[PDB]
């Protein structure tokens, strides 16, 4: 069996309390990072799925064991595609990670419980900014359905199918999944191969990759004179990379506080590539990697790396200050317990403008009809155009009202 | 579309503790 390395990125979306990380157990084996050094960074965990298919019936096909022993045929199983999960919690107070996640994603799936409330509004915002951040294969998973009745269960579906009919997502196949009896994963992995493609992915584009996670080697115990650099956990889009290449991650670094910054952007080489489980010489887009560079173990410890672009040497990106915006409004707020009408955009506001994946603050400057100017506190880069959510404050904590894109 | 997702729930129904 050949050790290739991730192909397409896919995300799992829910609620608090409700069941992510053991569906992804399920779903895989090994454990998530969540659940001081290590993992700690962002909200998004890591984990990797297989998908080995069996054919020489009706749902049984895929497996989740590299031997086949349990359906019948003692054949070996053939290579379809090996994939990374993208865990996001559901949580009110955190969703800037959730967003950075999103920008990654090519393929999403939603989860929601049975004997909860059928029309909850953080799943509805969930909903929303995949339809916004260019998803359309989104595949519909029923949670808790073994402590549900017989009909209950079947008016809950048909509730969920009157909902869905007015968003972009039109074909979604609804799949009912046990996380904690382990059942019908079989029928999950068939639509996966079934209505969700990889799209066309070339070298002849630009390395663009986006950092979510980092990682610091340390292990206690041992002694100093056996070091291992510093880790930045990173998922590529586009641009294949290859082992002994020059990286720089792009917005910036303070690094003397008198005196006026001039400093370049961080520059670092790549020392080894984590993939999976085992090291490889060459990186596929389409997955999170485990970039191991030069840069410290102490800047890649906690929340200081979270959401920024990284580039490769001989390719000049811009940095902005002032982002021109041509924003799009809802008509009601979604995230809210009760909904709420959407205010017209005031001057002079503090708002949170999530740009793809950077967590940054901007005030409104000028406001016509469909154009925006906006100033950041915190430093932004700009490569093409990039997917952009916006986050406006009302009540207590951040709620959603519309999409964005930069015109330049 | 909503017809083979039926057959799931029946079997699902038939297979528990």
């Amino acid at each position: 069996i050949i050790n290739r390395q991730a192909t397409i990125n896919i995300g799992t979306i829910g609620h608090v309390a409700h069941g992510k990380s053991t569906v992804v157990r399920a779903i895989s084996g090994v454990q998530t990072v969540r659940f001081l050094e290590r993992n700690i960074t962002i909200k998004l965990g890591y984990a990797n799925a297989k998908i080995y298919k069996c054919q020489e019936s009706f749902k049984s096909d895929k497996e989740i064991s590299p031997k086949c022993q349990r359906p019948g045929c003692p054949g070996r199983y053939k290579l379809v595609r090996h994939v990374s999960f993208v865990d996001c919690p559901g949580h009110d107070i955190l969703m800037s990670t959730m967003l950075s996640g999103a920008a990654v994603m090519d393929a999403a799936l939603l989860l929601i419980a049975g004997n909860e409330s059928c029309p909850q509004p953080q799943t509805s915002e969930h909903l929303a900014a995949i339809e916004i951040m260019k998803l359309k294969h989104v595949i519909i998973l029923q949670n808790k359905v073994d402590l549900m009745r017989e009909e209950s269960a079947l008016e809950h579906q048909k509730s969920i199918l009157k909902f869905i009919r007015g968003t972009i997502a039109d074909g979604a196949p609804i799949v009912p999944i046990s996380a904690q009896l382990k059942y019908n994963i079989d029928a999950v992995n068939e639509f996966i191969v079934k209505t969700i493609p990889v799209p066309p992915r070339d070298f002849m584009i630009s390395p663009r990759l986006i950092v979510i996670r980092s990682f610091d080697v340390n292990k206690p115990g041992a002694e100093i004179e056996d070091l291992k650099g510093g880790v930045a956990g990173g998922s590529i889009l586009n641009g294949v990379f290859k082992l002994g290449d020059e990286i720089e991650i792009r917005p910036g670094i303070v690094t003397k506080d008198k005196g006026k910054i001039q400093c370049k952007p961080i520059f670092s080489n790549i020392v080894s590539l984590f993939a999976e489980q085992n090291d490889l010489k060459f990186a596929v887009p389409g997955g999170l990697i485990g970039v191991g560079t030069k840069v410290d173990p102490t800047l890649c410890r906690a929340d200081r790396l979270v959401g920024q672009v990284v580039g490769a040497k001989g390719h000049l990106p811009n940095i902005y200050t002032d982002i021109e915006i041509n924003y799009f409004l809802l008509r009601r707020l979604l995230g809210v317990k009760k909904q709420a009408k959407v205010r017209k955009l005031e001057p002079n506001e503090v708002l949170m403008v999530n740009i793809g994946s950077t967590a940054t603050g901007a005030r409104v400057v000028a406001v016509k009809a469909d154009m925006a100017r906006l100033q950041l506190t915190s430093p932004a880069c700009t490569e093409i155009n990039e997917k952009i959510a916006l986050s406006r404050r009302i009540e207590k904590h951040w709620r959603l009202i519309g999409w964005a894109t930069i015109k330049k | 579309v909503g017809l083979p997702y039926s057959e799931l729930l029946s079997r699902f129904f038939n297979i528990l503790r």
